[PDB]
């Protein structure tokens, strides 16, 4: 169990990422998903998300814990506690890395569900779910019993098989919180042992980016005036088309595809 | 682009790809960050079907 | 099944960016200009305009096409085979005949 | 069309006949202008004639 | 009122010929093709395809 | 049960736009003109070359 | 536009070809055969020593 | 959108029990159709939730162990905006004109 983690988990990062419908509108959700595979026979769907399967927010093995990113902060939740639906409730059969093996009935979208403090986080996604019966009795809920014939579905398995999905460099995400604003002048107090490329632009440009425990930027008047982008680029990060991209060479490895098709 | 052999290889192994499946990168909406594209639908799915 | 991969937007504040050149299947690389990214933590650039968004995507083979693939053969010259009982003078024998 | 004291003129025109003739008329002369046109490549385009 | 983004279709596959237009689609959602003839008498098309 | 508009239902490829509802770019029919033009700006043979 | 040629088979000489649209600038063709393969499908029946 | 007393609060339900006025957040109110459904906001007696497509609707709650519910066959309809025929909104295409029930 603990080898199939290793350059999951080691090197992990969970992020967030844009949903289009958020329990109110669309926002950037911990939760985000990015795909939906249904391609297997008996309703076992294999879901990709931006939040992470099997592990704390520390780095090390836990039973069944989902692993969420909040506004910079690695947080925890039981794998119990998260719901998912397409048209009638699912069951999460496992989590391994970005990836989540359940079983889903048919629906026109899906939507992954949880409340952690006070407050209800769901992502809904319009990606079609298919229940595909196998044989050539066309069933909508597998029958309790019958003639077993061959068929493909998503294992319970969480090997290394053939299949890899690549781990990049995370790139800087702003955070504007930082920039805080003393008395007609803007200030920026990076989280405690961690870096911050402050680029403001007013009467003169300012690239200062090894800042680590607080600066006064008092040549510029109001927050809004410039951002400070958050640097830890430590843990690498999924290759997500929802996150900006770190310039230079960004490729640092490859993560197994766990729950394939077998 | 959309039906069976869309995309081709030449085997299960080989590290070539023949893909045609029309697609075609959109404008990204407004204060989002994501690559919406638009392509045809899986060929082998629809032969599948 | 296919895969449509895609690299991470690559977002430029103040500034333009140009397509790298096309090496994967069905790669397609387009440089928005115009754009206002806004990310968890308010917006991604100070720049009101002339920000570009470098998008590009290409297609895979998906994770599962080790097993759930077809595979297109060309067949000719069919090579006919039979397994036989052959009884000559209470002298057996099982085979297969080309 | 601007005109020099001496020289050649090209002139872009538009025609249905595949063996055109036709009285170009300019300041004051009036030319005979003749030839043969092809066929084009396009089957459809996405302007009027 | 006000704005919402509605998908868009994929690109049909267009081939000419000698005063006819072969369309091919593949559309997602059940997509609506209009059609007319831009003359005197438009005799106007209205289909909605779900299947390529 | 409302069938098409008349932006798709308009024959010789009339636009329907409204405030003010109007009809654009019919192609039918032409416009005859009427000319009044001042001396002024003709020129004799023997200015023009 | 569709071309038909017939080129002999005979490695390491070029064959030159034109097309020559009915209004357009004529097109130049060269195939250059390197190399021509005839690779028949062998079955072993045994091995012999 | 306010308690029982009469004072504005941010997200509370105000209903009558059997001649007295109580009240509840309005993050275990759950109403659903075919698919559950999400609350946007209330105002007065109307409340402006998200819904999927349903021939019927449905609205919970739960005070002490009893559990209030109120369902009613009033068909709740799913328009898509345009000429492509959709049940769940896209993450990207084209931005259309299109009348909603504005949250304000
Ligand atoms: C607050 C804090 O721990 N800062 C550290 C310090 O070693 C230094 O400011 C920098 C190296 O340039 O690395 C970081
Ligand atoms: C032919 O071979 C099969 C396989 O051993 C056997 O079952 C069958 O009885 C044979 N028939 C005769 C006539 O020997
Ligand atoms: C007309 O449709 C048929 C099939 O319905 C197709 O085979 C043919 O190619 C189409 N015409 C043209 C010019 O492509």
């Amino acid at each position: 169990s603990t080898e199939e983690l290793f350059n999951e988990y080691k090197l992990t990062r969970p992020y967030m990422a844009r949903c289009i419908r958020c329990a109110v509108g669309s926002c950037h959700s911990p939760i985000a998903i990015e795909a939906v595979k249904s391609d297997g026979h008996d309703g076992y769907v294999r879901l990709q998300t931006s939040s992470q399967y099997g592990l704390d927010s520390s780095g090390n093995l836990k039973g069944r814990t989902m692993r969420y990113d909040m506004h910079g902060t690695i947080k925890e939740i039981p794998l119990h506690q998260v719901s998912l639906y397409t048209s009638r409730p699912c069951h999460i059969v496992d989590g391994h890395g970005y990836f989540l093996l359940a079983r889903c009935p048919a629906g026109d979208s899906i939507t992954m569900e949880f409340k952690k403090d006070s407050v209800r986080h769901s992502c809904s996604v319009p990606y079609e779910v298919k229940f595909n019966p196998v044989g050539r009795e066309l069933y909508t809920h597998p029958p309790e019993h019958g003639v077993e014939q061959a068929c493909q579905v998503y294992a319970h398995d969480a090997q290394n098989r053939g299949a890899y999905v690549e781990m990049h460099l995370p790139g800087s995400e702003v955070d504007s919180s930082l920039v805080s604003l003393s008395g007609s002048s803007v200030t920026v107090t990076p989280p405690d042992g961690t870096s911050a490329l402050v680029e403001c632009e007013c009467g003169g440009t300012k690239i200062s980016e090894t800042i680590n425990k607080t600066k006064q930027f008092s040549q510029c008047t109001k927050k809004e005036q410039c951002r400070a982008y958050r640097l830890q680029n430590d843990k690498w990060v999924y290759n997500s088309d929802k996150l900006p991209k770190a310039a230079g060479a960004t490729l640092k490895g490859k993560l197994h595809v766990p729950f394939l098709l077998a | 682009p959309g039906a069976f052999g869309d995309i081709q290889s030449r085997t299960v192994s080989s590290s070539d790809l023949y893909a045609n499946t029309n697609l075609v990168l959109q404008r990204p909406k407004a204060g989002a960050i994501h690559v919406p594209y638009t392509q045809a639908p899986s060929g082998f799915e629809q032969w599948k079907k | 099944h296919y895969k449509t991969g895609m690299d991470s937007p690559a977002i430029k504040c103040c500034g333009s960016q140009e397509c790298t050149p096309t090496y994967r299947p069905d790669e397609q690389c387009k440089v928005f200009t115009g754009v206002y990214p806004f990310m968890w933590g308010g917006a991604y650039c100070f720049c009101d305009t002339e920000n570009t968004q470098v998008s590009k995507a290409y297609v895979m083979k998906s994770d599962d096409c080790l097993a759930d693939h077809a595979e297109a053969y060309k067949a000719h010259t069919a090579s006919v085979q039979a397994f036989l009982n052959i009884t000559v003078g209470e002298h057996s024998i099982v085979t297969t005949v080309y | 069309v601007e005109l020099t004291e001496q020289g050649s003129a090209t002139i872009h025109f538009s025609t249905a006949n595949i063996h055109p003739e036709f009285r170009l008329q300019i300041c004051t002369s009036y030319v005979t202008c003749k030839g043969d046109c092809h066929p084009p490549k396009d089957h459809i385009v996405t302007h009027p004639q | 009122d006000g704005k919402c983004t509605v998908p868009l279709a994929p690109e049909p596959m267009i081939t000419f010929g000698f005063r006819s237009v072969s369309l091919k689609l593949h559309p997602k959602n059940p997509t609506y093709l209009i059609t007319r003839q831009l003359a005197d008498e438009p005799h106007y098309t209205h289909e909605l395809i779900s299947e390529p | 049960d409302k069938a098409p508009s008349l932006k798709f239902t308009a024959p010789f490829g009339c636009e329907i736009y409204t405030n003010p509802i109007r009809a654009e770019n019919c192609a039918v029919g032409s416009i005859p003109l009427a000319f009044d033009i001042p001396d002024a700006l003709f020129t004799r043979v023997s200015e023009t070359p | 536009y569709e071309h038909a040629t017939t080129m002999p088979s005979q490695a390491g000489i070029s064959y030159n070809t034109i097309v020559n649209r009915a209004g357009y600038a004529p097109l130049p063709i060269s195939i250059t055969p390197t190399k021509i393969k005839l690779i028949p499908t062998v079955n072993l029946e045994y091995v012999t020593c």
